[PDB]
C-alpha cells in the first residue's frame, strides 16, 4: 500500500477551514455556557448559606430548612431530567461517547436546557457531584447544535465539533485545557477504529473556551496548593506502592456504583415520582451533611489544599474516605445530573494523604511530606476507575503546579491501572456505555 | 542506633602516596558521606552517597564499599589533604557520624631546638615563679621531658601542651612549664630541663642558673 | 557566596540556659531543612536535631524533653536552638548546617563556622602577661626564640600576635592547660640573632571575655 502512503503522508493535516472556524464558534458558546453554569451553581449555594443565617437560633429549624432547601432543588434536577431527556442524568460523559461511535443520538434541543438547569440544581443544593459531567454533556450538544444550524456535511464536521464540544467543555470545567484535548485523545474517541476528528481544530475549540473562562475568574485558581516539596529517587517505590493501593481499590468502586444503581433502581421501577422523591431524600442529605460536616457533602474542591497541608487528623481522614465514599455512591448511581470525575480527585487526595501520613511517620530517613502523597493520589482513583491515567495526570498538573513531582505522579497512575486491570476491572465510562447499550437492544 | 567506627584513628603518611582509612558500621547501611575537617574551620562535605565528589574536590580522591564497610582514598597524597575525615549515614535514622580519623604528613625526623626561660621580673613581683622551657619544631611527636632543680628531678607543678602539627615545616613542638611560688624557686639555684627523643639517644639538656 | 553564621555560645552556669542562632545569607533559607550538630572538645561530631521549612516536624536525637528547642524564623532568616537545665556534656562546638540530598539517602550540605559553649562554674578572669626573654647568660645563636607567658585566665580563648602579626613566620602558641579553674598557655617567637634587641619585638594578648587588651615588650635581661 506504499504508493497511497506516499499520497496521504503528502496530503496530511489540512483541515477544511469550514471545520476550523466552526470549532472556533464552538468552544466560545462552551465557554460561556461553562462560565454561567458555574456562577449559576455558586449563587443558589450562596443563597442557602444566607438562609441558615435568618434561622441560626432554631438549630431544628436550622437542620430542617438545610435539608428542605437541597431537597428542593434536587427533585427539580431530576424532574426536569426524567419529563423532558432521561439520556441527561448521570455524568453525560458516555452519551457523547456513544455519540462518538453513531449508537446514541445527539438531541441538542432536550439535553442542553436539561442538564444545565437540572445541574444547577443538583449542584448547587450541594450534592456530592462535579461540573465534569454537565459542561462535558453540555458541551458536545453546542456542537451539534451549530453542527445543525449550519448545516455541514461529512463525519469530520460531525464528529469533529462533537469532539471540540466536549474537550472545550472538561477544559472550562477545570481551566485545564490540555487535559481537555488530551481527555478526547485518549479517553472519549471511538476505541476500535480510527477516526476523522481533526484535532487541529479540538484545539481551536479548547483555546477559546479557556479564554471566556479566563475573562470570569482571573486572579482565583480553583486549587493553590503551593510549591511542596521534591522527591528523593528512593521514596520512588513508596509511590508505587500507593498505585498498587488504588489498583486493587479502583476496580471495588466500579462494581458498587453498577451494583448501586441496580439497588436504587429497586427504589423507584422506573416510576417518575418515586424517583424524584428519593433524589429530595438524597439531596436533603447532602445540604444537610453540607452544614453538620461539609467534608462528607459538596464537590470536594474545597477539601483538597485543606488535606494537603495536612490539616486533618489521620482519624478526621479515614472517616472521611468512608463517608465520602458512601455520598459519592448514593448521589452518583441515583443518575441525578452532574460528573463524577471532580469528586473522585478528592477520594484520591483524601486517600494519599492518609498513605502519606503513615509514610511519613515509619521513615523519617526519608523527610516526606504528606502533601506530595496527596497530589499523586488525587489523580490516582481516576487511573484506577476510569482508566484514563494520562488524562488524570496532565489534568492534576494543570490544577496544582507542581510539575517536579511528575514522576510520583506518573507512577502512581501507571500502578493504578495496571492493579486495576490485573484484577479484572473495566473502565467506568465504557460499562455504562454497555449496560446502556445493552439494554437499548434487550427490550426485544 | 547505627554505631560508626573509623579505623586508622590516627595515620600519616608522605606526600604523593595512597592512603585508606575505613568506615564500619554494626548494621547495614546505604550510601555513606565523607566531611573533611580542618583544624579552625568548618567542615566540609567531601564525598556523598557511597562514591561521590563534590564541585571543587580534586579527583585523587574516592570512595567505596557496601552493606557495612566503605572506605576513603587519595590516589596521591597531597599536603593539603591532611585533615580529619568523618564518616556519616542516614541510610537509617536516626543518623550516626563515625570516630573520625585524622591525617598528618609524614616526613623525615627533626631534633628539638630547645629553649629555657627564667620567670620574669613581673611574675615575681606578684609572687610566683614560672620555669617555661619550649621545645620547638621536631618529628615525630612522641617525646619526653624532664625537669631538675639543683640537679634533682622533679615531677610537681609540671604541664606540657604540644601543638597540633605544624602547617609549614609538618613539625611539632610543646611546652613544659614547671611552675613554684616564689619562696621554694629561691631556694634553689640551677634549674634544668631534659629532653628525651628518637633523634639520639642523648638528651638536649637546657638550663640556667640563678647565681 | 552561601554563609552560614552562628552566635550566641559562651560561657554559662550549670543548669542554667543559652539560646544559639544561626544566620543565614546566600540562598533561599526556606525550601532547605536546617539542623544542628555539635562537636564535644576532642570527640566526634553529634547530631541534635533538625527542622523542615514550614516548621511542621522537628527531630531531635535520643535526648530528654525540653532539653533542646529547634525553631527557625523564616522572615528573619534565621535558625535558633534553646539548650535548657545545661550539664557539663554540653560544653561543646555547635555547629549550623541546611541539609541535601543525593539518591535520598541525606547529608549535611553546608556547615558554618560554629560557636562554643563553656558551662563551667567558674568566673571570668582575666590575663596575667608575663615576657619569656632568654636568660642573660643566653646561647645567642643564629636565631633568637623568645616567649609570652599567658597566665590563669578564664574562659577561652585568647588571641596572641606578635609585632601586630607582622612576624607571622616561625611562631607557635600553644593549647591553653586548664588547671585549678585557670588557663595558662605560651607562645614562642623566633627571629634572627639581628633582629632582636636590635629592633623591638611585641607581644599583643587579647582575651576578650574580659575585654583585655595588652601588648608586652619583650627586652633582654639583666
Ligand atoms: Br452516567
Ligand atoms: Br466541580
Amino acid at each position: 500500500r506504499r504508493r497511497q502512503l506516499i499520497r496521504q503522508l503528502l496530503e496530511r493535516d489540512k483541515t477544511p477551514l469550514a471545520i476550523l472556524f466552526m470549532a472556533a464558534v464552538v468552544g466560545t458558546l462552551v465557554g460561556l455556557a461553562a462560565v454561567a453554569f458555574d456562577k449559576g451553581v455558586a449563587w443558589l449555594q450562596n443563597q442557602r448559606m444566607g438562609a441558615l443565617v435568618h434561622t441560626a437560633d432554631n438549630y431544628p429549624l436550622l437542620l430542617t430548612v438545610a435539608f428542605l432547601c437541597s431537597a428542593v432543588l434536587a427533585m427539580f434536577g431530576y424532574f426536569l431530567v426524567r419529563k423532558y431527556a432521561p439520556e441527561a442524568g448521570g455524568s453525560g460523559i458516555p452519551e457523547i461517547e456513544g455519540a462518538l461511535e453513531d449508537q446514541r443520538p445527539v438531541r441538542w434541543w432536550r439535553v442542553l436546557p436539561v442538564k444545565f438547569f437540572g445541574g444547577l440544581g443538583t449542584l448547587g443544593g450541594g450534592m456530592v457531584l462535579g461540573r465534569d459531567g454537565p459542561t462535558v454533556q453540555i458541551g458536545g450538544n453546542i456542537g451539534r447544535m451549530v453542527l445543525d444550524i449550519f448545516r455541514l456535511k461529512g463525519d469530520e464536521a460531525r464528529h469533529t465539533l462533537l469532539a471540540t464540544g466536549a474537550a472545550a467543555g472538561l477544559a472550562a470545567a477545570f481551566n485545564a485545557p490540555l487535559a481537555g484535548i488530551l481527555f478526547i485523545i485518549e479517553e472519549m474517541r471511538p476505541q476500535f477504529r480510527y477516526t476523522l476528528i481533526s484535532i487541529k481544530a479540538v484545539f481551536i475549540g479548547v483555546i477559546m473556551s479557556t479564554i471566556m473562562y479566563r475573562i470570569f475568574n482571573h486572579e482565583v485558581a480553583l486549587i493553590d496548593v503551593g510549591k511542596l516539596s521534591d522527591a528523593p529517587l528512593n521514596t520512588l517505590w513508596l509511590y508505587l506502592i500507593l498505585g498498587i493501593i488504588f489498583g486493587i481499590f479502583g476496580p471495588i468502586f466500579n462494581k458498587w456504583v453498577l451494583g448501586m444503581q441496580d439497588l436504587l433502581h429497586r427504589v423507584h421501577g422506573g416510576n417518575i415520582t418515586k424517583w424524584v422523591l428519593m433524589g429530595g431524600a438524597i439531596g436533603g442529605l447532602c445540604g444537610l451533611l453540607g452544614f453538620v460536616a461539609p467534608a462528607t457533602s459538596g464537590g470536594g474542591f474545597n477539601l483538597i489544599p485543606i488535606a494537603t497541608a495536612g490539616n486533618f487528623s489521620m482519624g478526621m481522614l479515614v472517616f472521611i474516605f468512608v463517608a465520602r465514599v458512601i455520598t459519592t455512591l448514593l448521589c452518583f448511581s441515583s443518575g441525578a445530573p452532574g460528573g463524577i470525575f471532580a469528586p473522585m480527585l478528592a477520594l484520591g487526595t483524601v486517600l494519599g494523604t492518609a498513605f502519606g501520613m503513615v509514610a511519613v511517620e515509619l521513615f523519617p530517613q526519608y523527610h516526606l511530606e504528606a502533601g506530595t502523597f496527596a497530589i499523586a493520589g488525587m489523580g490516582a482513583l481516576l487511573a484506577a476507575s476510569i482508566r484514563a491515567p494520562l488524562t488524570g495526570i496532565i489534568l492534576v498538573l494543570e490544577m496544582t503546579d507542581n510539575y517536579q513531582l511528575i514522576l510520583p505522579m506518573i507512577i502512581t497512575g501507571l500502578g493504578a491501572t495496571l492493579l486495576a486491570q490485573f484484577t479484572g476491572g473495566k473502565p467506568l465510562y465504557s460499562a455504562i456505555l454497555a449496560r446502556t447499550l445493552a439494554k437499548q437492544e434487550a427490550e426485544q | 542506633d547505627i554505631v560508626l567506627t573509623q579505623s586508622p584513628a590516627i595515620m600519616s603518611a608522605a606526600p604523593g602516596d595512597k592512603v585508606t582509612m575505613t568506615c564500619s558500621a554494626s548494621s547495614s547501611v546505604s550510601y555513606i558521606h565523607w566531611y573533611q575537617q580542618k583544624s579552625g574551620t568548618s567542615p566540609k562535605r567531601w564525598i556523598y552517597d557511597t562514591s561521590k565528589l563534590t564541585s571543587g574536590v580534586p579527583v585523587r580522591f574516592s570512595g567505596s564499599g557496601s552493606g557495612t564497610s566503605y572506605s576513603l582514598t587519595i590516589n596521591t597524597m597531597e599536603a593539603e589533604d591532611a585533615a580529619t575525615y568523618y564518616c556519616q549515614q542516614w541510610s537509617s535514622h536516626p543518623q550516626t557520624f563515625g570516630g573520625g580519623t585524622k591525617l598528618e604528613i609524614l616526613r623525615a625526623d627533626a631534633a628539638p631546638t630547645v629553649s629555657i626561660f627564667p620567670p620574669s621580673s613581673e611574675q615575681l613581683t606578684s609572687g610566683g615563679a614560672s620555669v617555661v622551657c619550649f621545645l620547638n619544631n621536631f618529628y615525630p611527636k612522641d617525646i619526653n621531658v624532664k625537669w631538675k632543680i639543683d640537679g634533682s628531678e622533679r615531677q610537681n607543678g609540671v604541664l606540657n601542651s604540644w601543638t597540633d602539627q605544624d602547617s609549614k615545616d609538618s613539625t611539632y613542638s610543646m611546652s613544659s612549664t614547671l611552675t613554684l611560688t616564689k619562696d621554694e624557686y629561691e631556694r634553689h639555684n640551677s634549674y634544668t630541663c631534659e629532653a628525651t627523643h628518637k633523634t639520639s639517644t642523648s638528651p638536649i639538656v637546657k638550663s640556667f642558673n640563678r647565681a | 557566596e552561601v554563609r552560614l553564621l552562628e552566635s550566641g555560645g559562651g560561657l554559662v552556669q550549670p543548669g542554667g540556659s543559652l539560646k544559639l542562632s544561626c544566620a543565614a545569607s546566600g540562598f533561599d533559607y526556606s525550601r532547605y531543612w536546617m539542623s544542628w550538630v555539635r562537636q564535644a572538645p576532642g570527640k566526634g561530631l553529634k547530631w541534635i536535631g533538625e527542622i523542615n521549612p514550614v516548621s511542621s516536624t522537628i527531630n531531635y536525637t535520643p535526648s530528654l524533653k525540653d532539653k533542646f528547642i529547634i525553631s527557625r524564623d523564616n522572615a528573619k532568616d534565621t535558625l535558633y536552638l534553646q539548650i535548657s537545665k545545661v550539664r557539663s556534656e554540653d560544653t561543646a562546638l555547635y555547629y549550623c548546617a541546611r541539609l541535601y540530598y543525593g539518591y535520598g539517602y541525606w547529608y549535611f550540605d553546608v556547615w558554618g563556622a560554629g560557636t562554643t559553649v563553656t558551662v563551667s562554674s567558674a568566673k571570668t578572669t582575666p590575663p596575667s602577661v608575663y615576657p619569656l626573654a632568654p636568660g642573660s647568660a643566653a646561647a645567642a645563636a643564629s636565631m633568637v626564640t623568645l616567649g609570652c607567658l599567658v597566665k590563669g585566665y578564664f574562659p577561652e580563648p585568647v588571641t596572641v600576635t606578635w609585632n601586630s602579626g607582622s612576624l607571622a613566620a616561625g611562631v607557635h602558641t600553644f593549647p591553653a592547660v586548664l588547671q585549678a579553674a585557670l588557663y595558662t598557655l605560651s607562645s614562642s617567637v623566633t627571629v634572627p640573632s639581628s633582629s632582636w634587641p636590635s629592633e623591638t619585638v611585641t607581644c599583643n594578648v587579647a582575651h576578650p571575655a574580659s575585654s583585655t587588651k595588652v601588648d608586652k615588650k619583650i627586652v633582654p635581661r639583666a
